[PDB]
DNA sequence: GATGTATATATCTGACACGTGCCTGGAGACTAGGGAGTAATCCCCTTGGCGGTTAAAACGCGGGGGACAGCGCGTACGTGCGTTTAAGCGGTGCTAGAGCTGTCTACGACCAATTGAGCGGATTTGCATAACAAAGTCTCC
DNA sequence: GGAGACTTTGTTATGCAAATCCGCTCAATTGGTCGTAGACAGCTCTAGCACCGCTTAAACGCACGTACGCGCTGTCCCCCGCGTTTTAACCGCCAAGGGGATTACTCCCTAGTCTCCAGGCACGTGTCAGATATATACATC
């Protein structure tokens, strides 16, 4: 099981798609530079759409997993 | 004990130096360096012993080489005092 | 009796869980929240701790009415 | 003055925060004189609070500018060293853990 | 076994300048050592004028004194002041 | 791909500069400490806070010395500080 | 006539050897009190307190020639110029 | 009301205190530096002997201010008292 | 009007190193201020270390140690095996 | 020594230095509560002993110049041509004391 | 050959070395009360050793950058010389302020009883860090 | 052919050290009595300021020439940076025991008082070691 898209999460791979289709074979690291300060540069208007299907994915995860426990080691 | 003036090794001297800003040492630096450190501890360390005797302990404590720093116009701080 | 209140406590972090998911707050809203009703502010370390039961059973049991507050709010 | 002190304990009376009967102590007892007066307790506390409101907030500021909520030794070393009284103040002092300003001289770029 | 120093009052101090910072206990550990070693030094100076002028007695005025010869420049005047003013509230009723 | 000499000493010069942890390895620095020591009186021992005080001030002394040790260097026209720079930094300053 | 070099070799023996105050004394008296003026109006010196002034200027320019000359000479000069002077002080710790 | 007294310290002043101290040649500029460097030491030194001498309620420097002056920045003088 | 200082001391020294040689009035005006400062350094030495130990007494051995801190080379020796002979001359007589 | 037959302290302990005198110094002038009986003898044969060693150096200094008495330049070149000395009195000023006469060897022709 | 320094005489002067008589701090002898010294006990922190991992030190090599020596200009310093300034000395005079004494009172030491601020040792709680979601591009096993 | 590195923000969990709480001790606060240190007024009379006039030694300005600072070129040493080998630092854990801190007694040493009196100090004499001036000869440039 996988963990849910927060705010950036989901704006960023729909921003993302979107930098690699209109530059395909530009690198990721470039993209994921000008998404971080695009998303910095965001009023909450803005992110809020993000913000509202962040929260509905984290309930949906939960729905389908209510036994999830997140366990990152070192 | 013997030798152990050797185990401030070229790196160590290196690595204070470019602290300090230096950009290019010279091949002449390393022994002229560890001269210097043993002459400093020297001095530090027998008037630490001395206070150390005074007050007839065995052990060297922080105090003793904190009031040793002291008289020489070096005030250490962080080490108790 | 300590298991009767260890499965309270388990019980009562377990629905606190499941209300924060489904409201969609984060543990550091639950903590922000808990400062402007009682003056008491708490991190998500502390909410963190709080919801794994990591914490000692007195201070599940004084912070536990001020969760249920956050609960019905 | 400052407006008022009803307090029982010198340091209230004196609007300060540093104790005042500890320092009375501590100058009665090496040998400093004789006799320590009533005021030399309470010039003195206040001269030391004075001198670590501003190191501490010097090093408060160094805090922020490193983005931390903490003052740690480097932030001492830093808030003393640019600032000009204070660094004659302590200008003999090593503070240990306290690390060196980043001082490049222009000619080794 | 009981040993003293100014951690509580450098605590203190610390928030009232910045409320929502803390310190280490290496930092306040030379806080500590600051704080002893400016007391000596002016304590130690005041000794000597009060030698020196032939009294017994040191009093705000050998303080003041030998904060004006041991601090310098804006941060000895600053000081002079609060010390001048702490004396002031003190004795005033 | 190689960088020219220099790049590296300045990286490591802002390197150094920004850390604050002790240069010198620490069993050789104490193992001088107390070949010194033995030589004043036999059988001394030294406690762990001893030893990272005397440390701390060798180092903060090294330190010092080589910066003043690079302005003779600067003056003399040279970027390399030879022995010369260390004696005559010594000699003004008193030593 | 003498060859540069050859005075000043003269005069580095004669001063070394002698153990008068090189200043004159009325112009540094001046110099004392004008400094003082900026401190406080109305002040008075001991005429003893003006030579205790006096020699201990002079023993401190004297010691900060003879480190202003080792620079020069670890320079590679004979001149001593402005810089000299300023990198023993800094290096003294002034 | 004093000024401009610094120039009291003549040329031949400068120099024949460099020359004490084994100077052999000197700089044209060497002659402002000094003097600037003469004040300072001065003004640090009397401030402080002024200092003691408020202290005392006095209007005289001594030369035991000035003494004391000295001594207190590392520089012990003998002869004038101590 | 009365004042303390050395000259008589200073000069029956004198007499027993060199029998035939005076010294002028300035000369001994410098041994005055060098018997001072010497004095005042060992006594303020040894306050300090009667200090740190937690006592309130100066002892020989206290002013001793004072001698090995402050004395260089052999003058730490010499001195310190004269003041040895002198106290354990003293003590017997 | 072998002996003393005097009623003074000064010639009990073989010195030429008052032995009171140091010892009321000593009480004076806040150096500690209490001195020792041997205080003020262990310390007055110290003082006794460098003076004597500058006297002597001096002395010599003055017959090297050919003279039968000691000025301030005689003591000032005891004390610097004598490492020993020199560092104890590193730091002193010594009124009317001259300088050695030190010459560069890159001045010379 | 010219310009400076040390050495062989005669005289006198400020500075020192000696002797009286007057205290006034130094030494002798008692007593009491704390301080420093001794012996006996506990147990904290120091030394010393052991093996294993692996991060830093040591070694060699080649190549570029900087120390160094030599040369040639050009100007900024030293050294004389004559004129000008202000220091240094002695003399006269005035008066502010250092230095002393003598009364007298507000100040701080000392003691004994009382009580809340601060100390250590537990116990709560936050900082600071790091893993991972998506996704495509590029690298290495 | 497959894993993983690489990048962005935001939410979760986790190691350690810092902020906060409890109960008890003991150093800080009252309140009163005692003695003397220092504030204040008044007096003597030292020595610090100010001015004047004369001599004369040192400072000032300017002309002249050359010794030294500065920039440039070119050569050859020797220090940097890289990659590979080897070495000793560092990490844990363990045991043994020596020395530091504490406690409770004991006796000796130093402060304090009072008494007595001769070693040290201002003041007045008495003698001379080196400066001051002249004249001779040699050292250094």
């Amino acid at each position: 099981v996988k963990r849910p898209m927060n705010a950036f999460m989901v704006w960023s791979r729909g921003q993302r798609r979107k930098m690699a289709q209109e530059n395909p074979k530009m690198h990721n690291s470039e993209i994921s530079k000008r998404l971080g300060a695009e998303w910095k540069l965001l009023s909450e208007t803005e992110k809020r759409p993000f913000i509202d299907e962040a929260k509905r994915l984290r309930a949906l995860h939960m729905k389908e997993h209510p036994d999830y426990k997140y366990r990152p080691r070192r | 004990l013997r030798d152990n003036i050797q185990g401030i090794t070229k790196p160590a001297i290196r690595r204070l130096a470019r602290r300090g800003g230096v950009k290019r040492i010279s091949g002449l630096i390393y022994e002229e360096t560890r001269g210097v450190l043993k002459v400093f501890l020297e001095n530090v360390i027998r008037d630490a012993v001395t206070y150390t005797e005074h007050a007839k302990r065995k052990t060297v404590t922080a105090m003793d080489v904190v009031y040793a720093l002291k008289r020489q116009g070096r005030t250490l701080y962080g080490f108790g005092g | 009796d300590i298991k009767a209140l260890q499965k309270e406590l388990e019980q009562f972090a377990k629905l606190l869980k499941q209300k924060r998911i489904t409201l969609g707050y984060t543990q550091a809203d639950v903590g922000l929240t808990l400062g402007v009703l009682f003056g008491k502010v708490f991190s998500q370390t502390t909410i963190c701790r709080f919801e794994a039961l990591q914490l000692s059973f007195k201070n599940m049991c004084k912070l536990r009415p001020l969760l249920q507050k956050w609960v019905e709010e | 003055g400052k407006a008022r002190a009803k307090a029982k304990t010198r340091s209230s009376r004196a609007g300060l925060q540093f104790p005042v009967g500890r320092v009375h102590r501590l100058l009665r007892k090496g040998n400093y004189s004789e006799r320590v007066g009533a005021g030399a307790p309470v010039y003195l506390a206040a001269v030391l609070e004075y001198l670590t409101a501003e190191i501490l907030e010097l090093a408060g500021n160094a805090a922020r500018d490193n983005k931390k909520t903490r003052i740690i030794p480097r932030h001492l070393q830093l808030a003393i060293r640019n600032d000009e009284e204070l660094n004659k103040l302590l200008g003999r002092v090593t503070i240990a853990q306290g690390g060196v300003l980043p001082n490049i001289q222009a000619v080794l770029l | 076994s009981r040993k003293e120093s100014y951690s509580i009052y450098v605590y203190k101090v610390l928030k009232q300048v910045h409320p929502d910072t803390g310190i280490s206990s290496k930092a306040m550990g030379i806080m500590n050592s600051f704080v002893n070693d400016i007391f000596e030094r002016i304590a130690g100076e005041a000794s000597r004028l009060a030698h020196y002028n032939k009294r017994s007695t040191i009093t705000s005025r050998e303080i003041q004194t030998a904060v004006r010869l041991l601090l310098p420049g804006e941060l000895a005047k600053h000081a002079v002041s609060e010390g001048t003013k702490a004396v002031t509230k003190y004795t005033s009723a | 791909h190689r960088y020219r000499p220099g790049t590296v000493a300045l990286r490591e010069i802002r390197r150094y500069q920004k850390s604050t942890e002790l240069l010198i390895r620490k069993l050789p620095f104490q193992r001088l400490v107390r070949e010194i020591a033995q030589d004043f009186k036999t059988d001394l021992r030294f406690q762990s806070s001893a030893v990272m005080a005397l440390q701390e001030a060798c180092e903060a002394y090294l330190v010092g010395l080589f910066e003043d040790t690079n302005l003779c260097a600067i003056h003399a026209k040279r970027v390399t500080i030879m022995p010369k720079d260390i004696q005559l930094a010594r000699r003004i300053r008193g030593e």
